[PDB]
Order: C-alpha cells, then structure tokens, then sequence
C-alpha cells in the first residue's frame, strides 16, 4: 500500500479473500450443494463466480481463438469495477455477461445483449 | 361535558408526556451522536494532513 | 406534561454543553495527531539526508 | 502445437469421439479454418468448457438462473451436436450447415433426445432439395447473407415437417381414524 | 497421484466438520420438536373428551362420520421435508404413498394428491401424476396457521361430493429418538366406536357440525409435529 | 373455589384458581360460580373471558373462536389464539376492526374488548 | 500467516515476562475452541449462549492478531493490546472494527497515558492500579470511537 | 484375562467404556449444555467425570513443591477403588473429592476435609 496506494491494496486484498473462500468451499458445493449454505457464504459464492470471470479478458492476441478485438483497460478502472463486484453491486447481473468482456462499458454492453 | 372533557384531557396529557420524555432524550442522542460523528471527523481531517506534511517533506 | 418538556428543554440544553465539550475535546485531540506527524515528518527528512 | 486429449469417462458416456473439452486446444486456432468456419464455431471451445464447469457446479442445485437454465440446455444440445459414429466424415460444406444449428440456436426447441435424428435428417433433406447451400460454401469459403437467410427459411421449413418422439399395502395394516362413544352398540 | 489424494483428503476433512456441527444441531432440534409436541398435546387430549361428550348426545350423522354409497376418487395428504440430507426420510413416506395409491386402485378408487414439502412435490413432478394443491416453507417448524388451510382445503374437497370420497394421511410417527416410520392412516369418513358407559349452547348437533372441522384441523395439525420431529 | 384452565391448540396458556368467570357464547352471555352444572358451549367469534381470580385479582383475555368446558372438578376452555389485556397490541386493533375478512375484524373486536372497548 | 493450531515452542513461559503469562495464559485454549467452533458460525442463534461468547470471543481475538509489516509493537504496547481481547473488554466492538480500534487505542494511551507502559516495561508486571487505570481509559476510549457500521460500542 | 486377573481385565474394560462414552458426549456438553442430556446419561456423566478425576495421583516427583509424600497404591487396592467407583458407590463426593488423591483410604481422608 506505500507504493500502489492503499485503494489498490485494499481491493486486491479483498478479491483473493473472496476467491479463497470460493476456492475452500468448492468441495461443500460439489456434494452437499450451493442451496445448504449460510446466506453470507451463497452470496460470497455468486460474487465469487462472477470474480472469476471478470478477471478473464479477450486478449489482442487471441483474436484467432475467439474472433473478437482485443481491449485494454485503464489501472482505474480496473480498481473502480473490483470494488463494485466485491460490495455486491453487479449481484443482479447474469453470471454470463462478465466472460471474456473487458471493461465496465463492455460488460453494461454485454449485459444488454443478453 | 366538562367532566367528560377532564377525563379525555388526562388520557391525552399522559400520552403528550410519555411522548415527550421518548422524544426528549432521542433529540439530545440526535444531536450528541451527530456532534460525535463530527468529532471523528475533525480527527481524521487532522490525522490525513499531517500525513500529507510527512508525504510533503 | 409540564415536568416532559422541562425535561426536553433540558435534554437540549445538555446536549448544546455536551457536544461542545466533545467538539473542543476533539480539537486538543487533532493537535496531537499533527504535531507526532511533524515529528515523524521531521524524522523521516533527518533520515534521508 | 494443440491437443485431443481422448478420455475414457468420456468414451464411455457416449461422447464419441471423446475429446475432454476442457484440456483440448488448438494454439494456432480459427487461422486454420475457411471463413464460414469461423464465423459459426469461432467461440464454441469455450462454451463448452463453460458449460462443463457449470453442469459440475449446478449438478445437485434444486433450482438455477434463468440465464443459466439457457446455457445448461444449450450445452446438452451442443455435445449430442457433436458426437459422430466410427466411419460418418462430413464434407466442409455439411461440417458449417451442421455447428450452424447449434450456435444460431436453432436446436433450442428441439428435445435433446431426438439433435442427432434433426441433424441427421435435416443435412440429407438440404442436400436432396437445396444443394445450392452447398454449392456456395464450398465453391466461396464463406456463408453469404443471402445464403444464411435461404438457410434459415430451409430451417424454418424443414422444422415444421419434422417428428419428435414425445414421450400393495395391506387393509388391515391401514389405518383408521376414530370417534368414540360411552354408550354400547345399537 | 500423491496431489490428487491429498486433495480428496483435503475435501473429506471439510465434510467431516460440516456433518458433525448437523449432527448436534439436529440432537438439540428433536429436543424443540419434542417440547412442541408435549404442548400441543394437552388441547387435543381435552378436544377429544370434547367430542365423544358431544357425540353422546349428537344423531351421529354429520358428513364426515357416513360413507359415500359408491366412492370413486380418495384425497391424500403427503407430507415431507423442505431440505435434504434426511436420508430414508422422503422415501420411505413416498414408499408408503405409492404403496397406498396401489391399495386404492386395488380397491377401485383412484388418489388425488396434495403435497407437503418440496421434496414429495419434486418426486410427485418427475413421476407423471399432477398435484390438485400443495404448501412449503414450514416443514422445519410447522405452526397451527398452516394446519388450518389444509384442513379447510380437504374439508371443502371432501364436503363437495370437482370432489372426492374420502381423506387419507401419510407421515412419519416419531415412536422414540431410536425408531420411527411412515404411516398411512383413513382421516375421513371417521369411524364410530361405540364402548361402555350436560347443558349444550345452541345445540348439540349445531356444536359437533362446528367442532368437527376444528378437530380435523388439530389432528392434521398433530401429525405436522410428529412430522417435524420424525424429520430432525 | 374454581380450577381454571386457558388451552390454546400450541401451548397450556394458562392454569390456576378463580372465584368467577365471564363469557360470551353463541347461545348467550354467561358467568359461572364453583357449584356449576356440567356444560360444553363454543365462543362467539369476538370472544372475550374474564377471570376474577382469588386474592382480589382480575384476566381480561381475548380468546379466537374458543370452546367452553365445565364439571365440578374443573373448568377448561380450548381455544385457536388468545391474547392477554396486559399484552395486547391495542395500536392495530383499531385498524383491524375495519377489515374485510371477516374473522379479521372479529379478531380484532375481540382484541378491543380485551382493552374495555 | 502463522499457524496457532499447530505452530509450538519447547521453551514456552520461561521466554515470557510476567505481565505476559497474565494475560496470554488462556489465549492458546480460546483459539484452539473457536477452531473447534468454527463450522457453528452458520448456525449462531441455535448454539448454546455459553458457546456463543466463545465464538464471539474467537472471531475477535483472530483479527486482534493480524498486523501490518514493519510495524513491530513493542512488549508494552502488545500486552495491552493482548489484554483488549483476553480480558474481554473488545466483546462489543464488531469485527470488521477491531485493528482500528486497537491502533486507535494504542496512539491513545500513548498519547494521555503513557504512565500504564511505563509501569508495564520497568516493574514487568501489570499491577492492579495499572489494570483499573486502563480499564477507565479503555471505557473513556469507547466513549470517543465509532463502528464502520456508524453504530456506538459502549 | 490369561496374564492379570479376569476381575482387572473386567474393571479396565468397564473404565474404558465409561471414558469412551463420556468422551463421545463431550461434544454435545461444548455446544449445547448438560441440561441438553437425558437422566440416564446424565448419572454415567456423574460417574465419567469422577473416574477421569480419580486416575490422578500425587506422585513422588511433585514432593519437590507440594511438600507431601507420593503415594504408592497396591495392585489389588487400585482394583478394588475403580471396582467400586464404576458402579456408583461414590457419586455423592464432589469432583475437588478426587483430585491428586493417591488411594482409596485417602480418597475418604479428603471427603471428610472438604
């Protein structure tokens, strides 16, 4: 946090939390199913499911394995769309629409296609 | 119709004053609470700009 | 009914004394938090030169 | 370069031929496809493996999404789309008209069941009336508008002509619920 | 490979912490459901001695104590669980349930079926039979406002003779913490049993024509506790 | 003196000695004493009882659509809801006297009777 | 990242100033039931009150350990921080507070009270007059604080 | 039963099965209270604890701070002690009775001081 400030810290720091309970309760839902957990750990697991995904990008070097442009987005907003996912703030959109998409304009984008 | 009026009168002074001292010492939590939120704040004001002195420096 | 809003009259009363009192405690308090920062500050500029 | 890695728990659950499609991969990728090729298939990798990683999440889920109700049938439509028995090649031109009814969507209406029968006899219906659709895609490499709306119309054609195969206790142990009266029997 | 099996470990010592902590939640919840029986008990008790007091000087001939003269079509009542994890639970009452639909159409009767529980609703949803009404969300903690509807609702099914011949009940019997099972028991037309051997507001036969939709709403009421305690 | 007690279909609500008793049933209004005949009567649906209970004390109980026991041993009233005076919830019954439904409102009656009203 | 549940030291009280072994004494055992506990947080209003508190006690004493680096407190300032969880005093203060209110705490004493580390570092002990002193100024500190929340802690 | 005593191989299966259920119902006293139990298992509890009690023994290598000797208990004295403390004929001693006690004529040595 003394070098890429503490807003950076703080949200990098919170996705690994959440992707790390994810990653310990992933043997609990493979058996026993997302529907007998506690109402704290099912929303971490839909927060955690769209996580995933939106740390997946289409690459400009991947335009051969997925037709699509490739895209670039700014450190910024980087920081500003993990610190909505995080607080829940796309808890309302499909698990589908965060895949392959970019930035906060591809996924509003994305997310009206469906 | 006087008497009928004291009955109704004390039914009504009653309920004023229970509702009075509710509302009296939720006025004075309001404010005090406020004045609390206020004071945290003025400390952290303080405590960022004198980080900034050290960042200055 | 009477002896109710004597009591809120009071409660305003002691609730302009008791967040002033807080507000001025506060104000000795943020001087102490930016003199030991001036002091770090200090610090830190004897260490790097 | 890339894998087909063949596994066995595949195998035998009748995805033949058995690509796991999670690991599977070509690195050089849609540059060595013909356009049309492209334009159909161009993510259909990663929505299968999408789509195998959700049906083992939603495999013991009582209820889902209704985004992810679409994508779990379309997954079951996409795999009995690909499956194929030992010595059946399909030519380019049958390969596009073939993954065309998966990724347009086509298939959603049919019953999973019955995807190979409506493929199979779609692919013979469109080359004994409608040979031209061939004909474009192998002599240009590419569907053409035109040809994806005659497609279409051929689709919505052939569909309507189609056929799917739509589908000790004891007297004395039971019980009896009662009202008693304090006076003898009648 | 050695990563793969510590992994599996891994997995297994998670299930074991979460199958442990629902073993002592479910020893202290038959402790509740037991306490709730024993209070609900003592109102049914008193509303029996009630109704054979009533009975004693009523005619005996409210609808639900005559037969049909020719029966047709037999309500029944499943009830089941909300969550899984019971184990032999749901299917031993859904055994029970098709073992009885097989003694009614073995009599000549065919069932319509009402629903308890989002378990027998899925079973009774995969197997091509449909539901004339159910009810979830309380088999965990039943209360006598539910109750109350699924005797109104057989009651008006029975007492419009769409209609139906008689009301049947299927649900478990807590016997002791050890031993339980599903049973099926005839909750309508009722049976008079006569044995060895007061003033009335309005009327004696006025009281047992409105006592006996609220006795009906108590004993299905009783066997929702038994229900949920058999359950955890 | 009398053995009183109040059951409801969840709970043995309450149990103790009284002198007298006060009701409402659909044959009548009624009140009874130690010596009473034996009896079995249902509530009005607006119900209410009131126990004069012994050692100078007093119930007001609003009681939904009860049944009315009585023999020389003991007098028991089986009852689907009952509400005490000294908790009842005397802000809605106001408005759940205007209803539609109508055990609704007499539920709410009954609760207005419960509160002297 | 250490590891409470399984991490030892042979040597054990004898590396411990007085002070230390009066308040840490009990802090291995509290850790090693909220572990045991740990499974019951989904299930908190069914557990028996006796529990909860243990639970409740766990939860805060596994964030009073956490701590940023090239921050090393020293004995004085960490056997009163020790103390916030062991002797119970932070039970009101919600979780996601708790680093706060103990740096706060801690610039706090520092500040008004430095006579409680004082005593502390020359005597080793914490003497029942330091004791009733902190314990007024850890109340008096409540009195000043709020909860991310907005909630009051007192 | 061949190499000690059939009476020490009864007694020590007896203390076993004793520490093994109440160490089975450990659990349930943690999370939910002794007022959780039945009356049945509730009196093997009582005996449980007494037992878990009187397996302790002030030994010789604790004269160097307590002062008093070690004790050292015959075979067919220790036995006999457990014989009698399986089935009960103790229970009305409380658990400070049967700490650091050494033997049974020290265990009524004890009861008669508290």
């Amino acid at each position: 946090p003394a070098i890429v400030g503490d807003e950076h810290y703080r949200v990098a720091q919170e996705v690994i939390r959440i992707l790390q309970r994810y990653k310990d309760l992933q043997d609990i839902i493979a058996i026993l199913g997302i529907d007998e957990l506690s109402e704290e750990d099912k929303q971490l697991v839909n927060r955690a499911r769209r996580i995933e995904r939106f740390l997946s990008q289409n690459m400009m070097a991947a335009e051969q394995f997925t037709g699509q442009p490739g895209s670039t987005v700014p450190l910024k907003e980087t920081i500003e769309a993990f610190d909505k996912l995080t607080k829940g703030e796309f808890d309302h959109l499909p698990e589908q629409a965060f895949f392959l998409i970019g930035g906060l304009d591809d996924l509003a984008k994305k997310a009206e296609s469906l | 119709a006087e008497r009928e009026a004291m009955l109704a009168k004390t039914a009504a002074d009653n309920r004023k004053s229970a509702e009075q001292v509710a509302a009296a010492q939720a006025d004075y939590e309001k404010e005090m609470a406020e004045a609390r939120a206020q004071a945290s704040a003025l400390r952290d004001e303080a405590r960022a700009a004198g980080r900034s002195v050290v960042d200055e420096k | 009914l009477a002896d109710a809003d004597a009591m809120h009259a009071k409660a305003l009363a002691d609730a302009k004394a008791e967040s002033e009192k807080v507000t001025e405690e506060a104000k000795q308090d943020s001087e102490r938090i930016a003199a030991q920062l001036s002091e770090q500050a200090g610090s830190e500029a004897e260490r790097i030169k | 370069d890339g894998q087909c890695f063949l596994e066995s728990d595949l195998f035998n659950q009748g995805v033949r031929p058995a690509i796991n499609v999670g690991v599977s991969v070509s690195r050089v990728g849609g540059a060595a496809q013909i356009k049309a090729m492209k334009e159909v298939a161009g993510s259909l990798r990663l929505d299968l493996s999408q789509y195998r990683e959700l049906e083992a999440f939603a495999a013991f889920a009582s209820d889902l999404d209704a985004a992810s109700k679409a994508q779990l049938d379309r997954g079951a439509r996409l795999v009995e789309l690909l499956k194929q028995p030992q010595y059946s090649p399909l030519a380019v031109e049958e390969q596009v008209v073939a993954i065309f009814l998966g990724t347009q969507g086509h298939l959603d209406s049919v019953p999973v069941e019955d995807v190979q029968r409506f493929e199979s006899e779609l692919l013979e219906h469109v080359k004994a009336s409608h040979s031209d659709i061939f004909d474009g895609i192998r002599e240009t490499k590419k569907l053409s508008e035109e040809a994806e709306e005659k497609l279409v119309s051929v689709i919505n054609e052939f569909k309507k002509g189609f056929q799917a195969s739509d589908g000790a206790l004891d007297p004395e142990d039971l019980e009896k619920e009662s009202v008693k009266v304090r006076k003898p029997a009648p | 490979t050695l990563r793969e099996l510590r992994g599996r470990i891994r997995s297994a010592g998670s299930i074991k912490k979460i199958t442990k902590a629902q073993e002592l939640i479910a020893t202290s919840r038959i402790a509740k459901a037991q306490a709730r029986v024993e209070a609900a008990r003592p109102y049914a008790a008193e509303i029996t001695n009630m109704l054979t007091e009533l009975a004693g000087a009523s005619a005996l001939d409210h609808p639900l104590l005559v037969e049909r003269k020719q029966p047709k079509r037999a309500g029944v009542l499943v009830v089941s669980s909300d969550r899984g994890l019971c184990g032999a639970y749901n299917a031993n009452v859904l055994r029970r349930a098709e073992e009885l639909f097989s003694l009614l159409r073995d009599e000549g009767k065919d069932p319509v079926l009402y629903v308890v529980g989002r378990k027998a609703l899925g079973y009774f949803s995969f197997r091509q039979r449909t539901v004339v009404e159910s009810w979830t969300g309380f088999s965990e903690r039943p209360t006598y406002e539910n109750a109350r509807e699924i005797a109104d609702t057989l009651v008006n099914a029975f007492m419009a003779g769409l209609g139906v011949d008689e009301l049947h009940i299927v649900f478990t019997e807590f016997r002791s913490m050890l031993s339980q099972t599903a049973v099926a028991r005839r909750a309508a037309p009722m049976e008079v049993e006569y044995v060895g051997e007061y003033s009335f507001e309005p009327d004696p036969e006025t009281l047992f024509d409105a006592l006996l939709p609220r006795y009906i709403a108590t004993r299905v009421y009783a066997a929702l506790l038994e229900a949920a305690a058999s359950e955890s | 003196d009398l053995n009183v007690e109040i059951v409801a279909v969840e709970r043995e609500l309450w149990s103790g000695p009284a002198t007298f008793v006060f009701t409402r049933t659909t044959a009548g209004e009624i009140g009874i004493l130690p010596r009473h005949i034996p009896l079995v009567a249902q509530l009005v649906d607006d119900a209410m009882v009131r126990v004069e209970r012994e050692g100078e004390d007093d119930l007001r109980i609003a009681v939904d659509g009860g049944f009315l026991s009585v023999t020389e041993e003991t007098v028991r009233i089986l009852v689907e809801n009952a509400q005490f005076e000294s908790e009842i919830d005397a802000d809605a019954a106001k408005e759940d006297a205007a209803s539609d439904d109508e055990r609704t409102a007499a539920w709410g009656r009954a609760r207005l009777r419960a509160l002297g009203q | 990242a250490i590891n409470v549940g399984v991490s030892v030291s042979r040597v054990g009280g004898a590396a411990q100033i007085k002070a230390m072994k009066e308040v840490a004494g009990s802090l291995r055992l509290d850790l090693s039931q909220y572990r045991e506990l740990e499974a019951f947080a989904a299930f908190a209003s069914d557990l028996d009150a006796a529990s909860k508190a243990q639970l409740d006690r766990g939860a805060r004493l596994v964030e009073l350990l956490k701590q940023p680096q090239y921050s090393p407190l020293a004995v004085e300032e960490q056997v009163v921080a020790i103390f916030l969880g062991t002797q119970g005093h932070l039970d009101s203060v919600p979780v996601e507070d708790v680093q706060r209110f103990e740096s706060e705490l801690l610039e706090h004493v520092k500040a008004s009270h430095s006579d409680i580390f004082d005593g502390i570092r020359e005597t080793k002990k914490l003497s029942e007059e330091a004791e009733e002193k902190l314990v007024s100024v850890i109340n008096e500190f409540k009195k000043g604080f709020q909860a991310s929340d907005g909630s009051s802690v007192v």
